[PDB]
C-alpha cells in the first residue's frame, strides 16, 4: 500500500554528523505532516518533533532542538533528520511515521535506522552452513562481522516457516556473529535446495550459501 | 504544562483466552471540548518492528485490527482492553497523546503468555570444511522450541567437560506456538578441534526427564 522507505543503517564516527532519509512512497506527500520518534535500546519511543512537508512547517522537543535538523524535500518525496556532534548516547533506531491530520499519528511507520556511533571499522561476515544428519534442521554461521546489523533470507525469502535468526552477539574480538536455523522434515532433504541469503549493507557483502546434508 | 503519559501495569502475565487489561493516566485532559475528541492512541510493538496502531481517538479501531482489542475511557484515565489474549498479541503496548506539544507516549507495558511446559528437541552441528581452513572450529548446539525459558547446556569433549570458551543466545516468545529456541556456540582453534574425537552437548529443561546428549566424532 503506502510505504515509509527509510535506509537499513549508518555508522558514524563521533562528531561527524547523519542524514537519516525517509522516502514516501504511497499514497503521496502532501497534506500528511511527518514526525521523528528515537528507540534507544530497550527503552521505549521518545519524540524528537514534527514537518509540514506543505512548507518546512517544524517543531522540536527542547532535549532535541540544537542537535537535530529536519529537512524536507517536495521534489523526491523525501524527508530527513540530520543530527551534529554525534555522542554515544545518540545511537538509537531512528522512526519516520506518517502524521495523520485526525487522531494524532501514526498509522504508517518506517522501518527503522539504526545509528550507530563507533570508531572500529567495517568487516564482512564469513558464511558456514550448519549441516543436518522426522524433522531435521539445518543453518547458517553468520560469524565475524561489523556492525549490526545482518538480513539472513531462506530460498530468497520463499522460506519462511520454522526459520529463527538469532540475536547477534558480541565476541572477545569486538565483531558479531550471529546464526540462522530452519526445521524442515527429513522427507524434503532429498528433494528440496536450502539456501541462505545474507546481506550486510554496511560492507556491501552479499552472499547464497548452499546448505547441504 | 507538558502533559505526562503513565503506564500501568509495567508488565503482564495471562493464560490464552483470559481478558487483558492495560491503563494510561494523562497530567492533563487530552479531549477537546468542541469536537468532544479524546486525543489518544494505541500501538503494539514487537522485536526487530515498527510500532502498530490499533486504537486512535482513545475508542476508535483500525482497519484490520482484531475485534478483541477496545479502547475505552475518556479525560485521563484511558484502557486497552484484549479480551481473548492469543499468543500473538505477546508484545509492548504504548499510549501516545496528541492533544499538546510535545507529544507524549507511555513507558509502554510487556504482555506476556503462559503455556504447557514443551520439551526442547536437541540438535548438534560440526564446524564447516572451509571454517577449518583458517583455523578456528565453532560447534553448534540446537534447542528447538522450548517452554519455559528457563534451561541448562553444558559442554563435553572427550566426556571432560568445558567452561569458558561457549556463549548462548535465546530467541523471542514465538507468536505461533509460543515457545522459545537457544543456540550455545563452543569455539575452538583448530589445533585444540583436530586434538579429540567426541564432541556432547547436555541439555537440562523441565521438559525432559533425564538430560538429554547429542554428539558426534570428527571424521
Amino acid at each position: 500500500e503506502v510505504q515509509l522507505v527509510q535506509p537499513g543503517v549508518e555508522l558514524r564516527n563521533p562528531g561527524a554528523s547523519v542524514k537519516v532519509s525517509c522516502k514516501a512512497s504511497g499514497y503521496i506527500f502532501t497534506m500528511n505532516s511527518i514526525d521523528w520518534v528515537r528507540q534507544a535500546p530497550g527503552q521505549g519511543l521518545e519524540w524528537m518533533g514534527r514537518i509540514d512537508p506543505e512548507d518546512g512547517g517544524t517543531k522540536y522537543a527542547q532535549k532535541f532542538q540544537g542537535r537535530v535538523t529536519f529537512t524536507a524535500d517536495t521534489s523526491t518525496s523525501t524527508a530527513y533528520v540530520e543530527l551534529n556532534s554525534l555522542r554515544s548516547e545518540d545511537t538509537a533506531v531512528y522512526y519516520c511515521a506518517r502524521v495523520d491530520d485526525y487522531y494524532l499519528g501514526y498509522d504508517y511507520w518506517g522501518q527503522g535506522t539504526q545509528v550507530t556511533v563507533s570508531s572500529a571499522s567495517t568487516k564482512g561476515p564469513s558464511v558456514f552452513p550448519l549441516a543436518p544428519s522426522g524433522t531435521a534442521a539445518l543453518g547458517c554461521l553468520v560469524k565475524d562481522y561489523f556492525p549490526e546489523p545482518v538480513t539472513v533470507s531462506w530460498n530468497s525469502g520463499a522460506l519462511t516457516s520454522g526459520v529463527h535468526t538469532f540475536p547477534a552477539v558480541l565476541q572477545s574480538s569486538g565483531l558479531y556473529s550471529l546464526s540462522s536455523v530452519v526445521t524442515v522434515p527429513s522427507s524434503s532433504l532429498g528433494t528440496q535446495t536450502y539456501i541462505c541469503n545474507v546481506n550486510h549493507k554496511p560492507s556491501n557483502t552479499k552472499v547464497d550459501k548452499k546448505v547441504e546434508p | 504544562l507538558d502533559i505526562v503519559m503513565t503506564q500501568t501495569p509495567t508488565s503482564v502475565t495471562a493464560s490464552a483466552g483470559d481478558k487483558v487489561t492495560i491503563n494510561c493516566k494523562s497530567s492533563q485532559s487530552v479531549l477537546f471540548s468542541s469536537n468532544q475528541k479524546n486525543y489518544l492512541a494505541w500501538y503494539q510493538q514487537r522485536l526487530g518492528q515498527s510500532p502498530r496502531l490499533l486504537i486512535y481517538w482513545a475508542s476508535i479501531r483500525e482497519s484490520g485490527v482484531p475485534d478483541r482489542f477496545s479502547g475505552s475511557g475518556s479525560a485521563t484515565d484511558f484502557t486497552l482492553t484484549i479480551s481473548n489474549f492469543q499468543p500473538e498479541d505477546a508484545a509492548v503496548y504504548y499510549c501516545q497523546q496528541g492533544y499538546s506539544f510535545p507529544y507524549s507516549f507511555g513507558s509502554g507495558t510487556r504482555l506476556e503468555i503462559r503455556r504447557t511446559v514443551a520439551a526442547p528437541s536437541v540438535f548438534i552441528f560440526p564446524p564447516s570444511d572451509e571454517q577449518l581452513k583458517s583455523g578456528t572450529a565453532s560447534v553448534v548446539c540446537l534447542l528447538n522450541n522450548f517452554y519455559p525459558r528457563e534451561a541448562k547446556v553444558q559442554w563435553k569433549v572427550d566426556n571432560a567437560l568445558q567452561s569458558g570458551n561457549s556463549q548462548e543466545s535465546v530467541t523471542e516468545q514465538d507468536s505461533k506456538d509460543s515457545t522459545y529456541s537457544l543456540s550455545s556456540t563452543l569455539t575452538l582453534s583448530k589445533a585444540d578441534y583436530e586434538k579429540h574425537k567426541v564432541y556432547a552437548c547436555e541439555v537440562t529443561h523441565q521438559g525432559l526427564s533425564s538430560p538429554v546428549t547429542k554428539s558426534f566424532n570428527r571424521g
